[PDB]
């Protein structure tokens, strides 16, 4: 059991492992191995200042 | 303008929200049982903003604790100040959001949303004068991001004339290894652009760099990042919690800080930067001013010299010379006038609170509306296009009934936002 | 493993909030070790703890909770009755069909709608379902030839 | 007797009202409970009398939030004003003129007018209203415009004079104060007969220079403002053969529409810390009126033109001494009157010298003067405000806040165009 | 100069109220007679600031044509117009204004009562003596001051006993105006009254009587 202030950070950036699409391409491949909803529009919030 | 309703969603929102309540409870003299045991009537003058008065001279956070995951509720309740929260204000489900924005916004989060709104309504109708809402959440996961923005959206319909304020934690590959975090962040930024009045950009990249580079913590923890967050939240809310003339309410702060409705994303900063277990040797007023305006002291990973300030809010805490504070605030604007917009006269406002934060005799907190915040959105946008151009992991969102055209609206809105910040960065008053 | 047994001890905590968080956490985990402690939590003094325990039993889906959940359908609190009806439909045991048919005559508008979508998830329920909460009965009939003439908000669920 | 009703709007108007009624009570021998422990009952124009000797201010205090007026309700003068005279809302105007005038103000306007009607019906012959407010605040700018518009409909034949707080960024709490200043000036212009602006920077400088107060508080500022206000209203509260009544004062000081913003200059402002003060003569205080350090608004009258000039003396002031001091002032090249105007100084004398507020910053003086100049130099103050309005309005910065609260951009354009006509009005009269 | 008077005369019909009131003021400063009829038409203007400036200009010019229009302007709703008309009537000095100015001594506005008393003293008409003696009992000391001064200017002996009573006024300037006015009237009526005051009277009234008898024998 560990205290909440000592909850460790799990970085994606490997160090001498990944940085660019080295982490992304490794994940896209591991994924391949396994009534549309109405959405908010641009400028919809602006309109509420009239 | 009295009461603020605080909502905390997801793991990050509840972890930074719990830290906020520990810090301000200490400042206001409230102990972990809810009892007041302070020594100054200034601690109680504006206690009503964040706390409800209960029987037994108890003060209860007007906080609503939300998560689809019950384990976060267990964590908060067990924490140092876990007992100050109202038990009926812990709204949780028996599922998660699986670090997927669509699960929190459309499916799982939507099933729990009306239970949260019942609690929000109970707190709201019980206010003599509701200022508005304050939400703590991360933009990288499912609950704080998806359900937090759904809560923002539903609250705005019901309370359209109340300020919507957020503390939004930006994702960073330096801190988390979830590939889809740029998706959840872009989808949330689109929501924030339209539905919030003021959003503080708490960037995990900046928090990781402050811990590693300046504070010299070679292996930083979430507690280390949250120490900078709680210090920021304490400083940026000082004006709302203590007596004063300037930015003393959410509306007055927004009317001073937000010139254009979409440009409400603030870059917070503070001085001195401290670590969890080190006792600070007080800073002079020139030291306080120099450092709070320094890039190394900002909570969003943006170089303020790569932009211009539209508006600035500066808060000085502790017993210090006000003559020195006005000398230093005038000097910082004169020496670096090219970094402040000329077409917004007197855009830098300074406040002074006599009560300094815990452990310090003197401190300063900065809130800037800088056009350099486009560096943060550009960074998220680059990570988003890398995945979206390949349609990577899209089936996770699309499978929850989400329209693929929403990714396009969100990407277009965040790229429009970047472009608007650049338009005002180039704007001249000729 | 350690978290499952920590939440099982928490079902006996003095705090009602701690008990209802524990019942919810055990449902999320879905571990079978919590089936008996959660069946004991269905007889808890507080209705928010009984409702979380009922919801957790549907999440786990163990048939040992069918009889206790059928008894939870006759609970004074409507949230417990709705959470038990939803769990019975999730488990899908045939023993819950007659009790869920009686729940279709419930005084509460929420407890009567919850029993309709549960009956659809689980033949005996066709005549009682034929007799806002009507949209759940219309959907259940489609999920289950007798419900063609009874069709002739309650419009979008006609074609099945 | 002709009564005057004082209306105090927003935090600045309210807190100035506190300093004014604290001073009026001291000047007339009235205690904070309304009792006069102490023939020359001319203060009945500002105070009504109920039961056995309770003197009640003829004043309304209005604010769109409760914080400032709640201090009046619980402080020293809690038994001075009738509780119904202190009117508060809940949500303030958020430094937004449109919330003060439109969305928030519309909910309290009728209650305010009913309370003013109660005060008006106690007056046997109401002369006018004195309206105290800031230009910067949303209530001080927006609610005052709304109220002035309604007062023209309901009263019309009554005078309306303002004491307006012109903004200074040293104490300014809002970036949008230039907008609120132009918006309220435009909509009040046709509804007011006179407006005495007080530039917070000018008062801040007088406190630092003459009273040696490094960082003047609102208490310091407002106590000095009430001495100026007191000099202007003394003729209405005291009897005297040598003063100037409101009609004569107004017809000579502000005879023309629109251009009704006199520059007030006051002397002497002496520090209570000064170990020994040699009293200043009528000549000394008259000469000090033409010293720019003593001005209530920062501007240059020496490079402008006068349409009218009024000197309001109070204290040990003998008419032969004023005529002699004016003979000196007539031989000054820096005092140029416009061609089509009468070259002359109107003079008023009140017998009571300024009253000392115990605990205040001012020393006891035997005689004081408030000069009021209808000078084209006041256009410099409008130019400074209009330039700031232009920097922001060119980008429509903060305008969404106003449009979202019942206002249209067209109103900002009308206000600015009316201000451009006002700057042109002073330029055309001040022509060489 | 002649084209300047005609420019301000056209400006009396300008849409701008400010332009109209500046024109009426400028025409009064010039004092040209060509402006007397346009200024009489401006006394019926919709705006009170224009009517007041026109009334003031008519007194400056002093043409008797304006006497009847200025007498009608004394019954104006606006106190500035009544003040400016009363002052102009006294400046013109026509006897027709005496009865209207006597009614103006009962005006609700102090400025009007003071200015009507001074105007009546300038005209120096007998009819104003009994109404000005009543104005010596006015609630405002400035009106009592102008009534005492006007009585002295008229010089009618009916004001002797009332002016002697004004020597006991609460206001020091009213008492001095009354003593000055008594000296202005003079004669055996004032001398016999000063002879009484010198041994019965007290204070400033006794002082005034003793000083009057020192130089009047
Ligand atoms: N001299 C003086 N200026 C004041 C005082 N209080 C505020 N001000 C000035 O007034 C302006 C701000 O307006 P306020 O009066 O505070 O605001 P308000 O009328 O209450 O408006 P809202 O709060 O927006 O509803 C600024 O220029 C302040 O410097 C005061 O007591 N005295
Ligand atoms: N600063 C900070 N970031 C956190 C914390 N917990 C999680 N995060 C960040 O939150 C993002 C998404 O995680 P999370 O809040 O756990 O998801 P949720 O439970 O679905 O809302 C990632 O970028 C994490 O690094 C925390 O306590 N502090
Ligand atoms: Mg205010």
């Amino acid at each position: 059991m560990v205290n909440i202030e000592e909850r460790p950070i799990k970085a994606a950036i490997g160090e001498r492992k990944q940085t660019f699409e080295d982490y992304l391409e490794e994940q896209i491949q591991l994924e391949e191995q396994e009534p549309k909803q109405p959405f908010l529009k641009r400028g919809e919030g602006l309109a509420r200042f009239t | 303008m009295r009461e603020i309703v605080h909502i905390q969603a997801g793991q990050c929102g509840n972890q930074i929200g719990a830290k906020f309540w520990e810090v301000i409870s200490d400042e206001h003299g409230i102990d972990p049982t809810g009892s007041y045991h302070g020594d100054s009537d200034l601690q109680l003058e504006r206690i009503n903003v964040y706390y409800n008065e209960a029987t037994g001279n108890k003060y209860v956070p007007r906080a609503i604790l939300v998560d689809l995951e019950p384990g976060t509720m267990d964590s908060v309740r067990s924490g140092p100040f876990g007992q100050i929260f109202r038990p009926d204000n812990f709204v949780f489900g028996q599922s998660g959001a699986g670090n997927n924005w669509a699960k929190g916004h459309y499916t799982e989060g939507a099933e729990l949303v009306d239970s949260v709104l019942d609690v929000v309504r109970k707190e709201s109708e019980s206010c003599d004068c509701l200022q508005g809402f304050q939400l703590t959440h991360s933009l990288g996961g499912g609950t704080g991001s998806g359900m937090g923005t759904l809560l923002i959206s539903k609250i705005r319909e019901e309370y359209p004339d109340r300020i919507m304020n957020t503390f939004s934690v930006m994702p960073s590959p330096k801190v988390s290894d979830t590939v889809v975090e740029p998706y959840n962040a872009t989808l949330s930024v689109h929501q924030l652009v339209e539905n919030t009045d003021e959003t503080y950009c708490i960037d995990n990249e900046a928090l990781y760099d402050i811990c590693f580079r300046t504070l010299k913590l070679t292996t930083p923890t979430y507690g280390d990042l949250n120490h900078l967050v709680s210090a920021t939240m304490s400083g940026v809310t000082t004006c709302l919690r203590f007596p004063g003339q300037l930015n003393a309410d959410l509306r007055k702060l927004a009317v001073n800080m937000v010139p254009f409705p979409r440009l409400h994303f603030f870059m917070p900063g503070f001085a001195p930067l401290t670590s969890r277990g080190s006792q600070q040797r007080a800073l002079t007023v020139p030291e306080l001013t120099q450092q709070m305006f320094d890039s190394k002291n900002m909570m969003a990973a943006c170089d303020p010299r790569h932009g211009r300030y539209l508006t600035v809010a500066a808060i000085f805490r502790g017993r210090m010379s006000m003559k020195e504070v006005d000398e230093q605030m005038l000097n910082v604007q004169n020496k670096n006038s090219s970094y402040f917009v000329e077409w917004i006269p007197n855009n830098v406002k300074t406040a002074v609170c006599d009560i300094p934060p815990r452990g310090l005799k003197m401190s300063a907190t900065f809130i800037g509306n800088s056009t350099a915040i486009q560096e943060l959105f550009k960074r998220i946008s680059e990570q988003f296009t890398a995945m979206f151009r390949r349609k990577a992991f899209l089936h996770w969102y699309t499978g929850e009934g989400m329209d693929e055209m929403e990714f396009t609206e969100a990407e277009s809105n965040m790229n429009d936002l970047v472009s608007e910040y650049q338009q005002y960065q180039d704007a001249t008053a000729d | 493993p350690e978290k499952v047994e920590m939440y099982i001890k928490n079902l006996q905590d003095d705090s009602t909030l701690v008990r209802s968080i524990a019942a919810a956490a055990l449902g999320k985990i879905g571990d079978e070790r919590a089936v008996e402690p959660l069946i004991k939590a269905l007889k808890d003094e507080d209705s928010r703890v009984r409702a979380q325990a009922a919801g957790a039993l549907g999440q786990i889906g163990d048939e040992r909770a069918v009889e206790p959940l059928i008894k939870a359908l006759k609970d004074e609190d409507p949230s417990v009755r709705y959470r038990a009806a939803e769990a019975l439909g999730k488990i899908g045991d045939e023993r819950a069909v007659e009790p869920l048919i009686k729940a279709l005559k419930d005084e509460d508008t929420t407890v009567r709608r919850i029993a309709a979508t549960a009956l659809g998830k689980i033949e005996r329920a066709v005549e009682p379902l034929i007799k806002a909460v009507r949209l759940t009965a219309a959907r259940a009939l489609g999920e289950i030839e007798r419900a063609v003439e009874p069709l002739i908000a309650a419009a979008q669920a006609l074609g099945k | 007797m002709r009564e005057c009703i004082s209306i105090h709007v927003g935090q600045a108007g309210v807190q100035i009202g506190n300093a004014c009624w604290e001073l009026y009570c001291l000047e007339h021998g009235i205690q904070p409970d309304g009792q006069m422990p102490s023939g020359d009952d001319s203060f009945n124009t500002f105070f009504s009398e109920t039961g056995a000797g309770k003197h009640v201010p003829r004043a309304v205090f209005v604010d769109l939030e409760p914080t400032v007026i709640d201090e009046v309700r619980t402080g020293t003068y809690r038994q001075l004003f009738h509780p119904e005279q202190l009117i508060t809302g809940k949500e303030d105007a958020a430094n937004n003129y449109a919330r003060g005038h439109y969305t928030i103000g519309k909910e309290i306007i009728d209650l305010v007018l009913d309370r003013i009607r109660k005060l008006a019906d106690q007056c046997t012959g109401l002369q006018g209203f004195l309206v105290f407010h800031s230009f910067g605040g949303g209530t001080g700018s927006g609610f005052t415009s709304l109220l002035m518009e309604r007062l023209s409909v309901d009263y019309g034949k009554k005078s309306k004079l303002e004491f307006s707080i012109y903004p200074a960024p040293q104490v300014s709490t809002a970036v949008v104060e230039p907008y609120n200043s132009i918006l309220t000036t435009h909509t009040t212009l046709e509804h007011s007969d006179c407006a005495f602006m007080v530039d917070n920077e000018a008062i801040y400088d007088i406190c630092r220079r003459n009273l040696d107060i490094e960082r003047p508080t609102y208490t310091n500022l407002n106590r000095l403002i009430s001495q100026i206000v007191s000099s202007i209203t003394a003729s209405l509260r005291f009897d005297g053969a040598l003063n100037v009544d409101l009609t004569e004062f107004q017809t000579n000081l502000v005879p023309y529409p629109r251009i009704h913003f006199p520059l007030a200059t006051y002397a002497p402002v002496i520090s209570a810390e000064k170990a020994y003060h040699e009293q200043l003569s009528v000549a000394e205080i008259t000469n000090a009126c033409f010293e720019p350090a003593n001005q209530m608004v920062k501007c240059d009258p020496r490079h402008g033109k006068y349409m009218a000039c009024c000197l309001l003396y109070r204290g040990d002031v003998v008419p032969k001494d004023v005529n002699a001091a004016i003979a000196t002032i007539k031989t000054k090249r820096s005092i140029q009157f416009v061609d089509w105007c009468p070259t002359g100084f109107k003079v008023g004398i009140n017998y009571q010298p300024p009253t000392v507020v115990p605990g205040g910053d001012l020393a006891k003086v035997q005689r004081a003067v408030c000069m009021l100049s209808n000078t084209t130099a006041i256009a410099e103050a409008w130019a400074r405000l209009d330039h700031k309005f232009d920097l922001m309005y060119a980008k429509r910065a903060f305008v969404h806040w106003y449009v979202g609260e019942g206002m249209e951009e067209g109103e900002f354009s009308e206000a600015r165009e009316d201000m451009a006509a006002l700057e042109k009005d002073y330029e055309e009269v001040g022509v060489d």
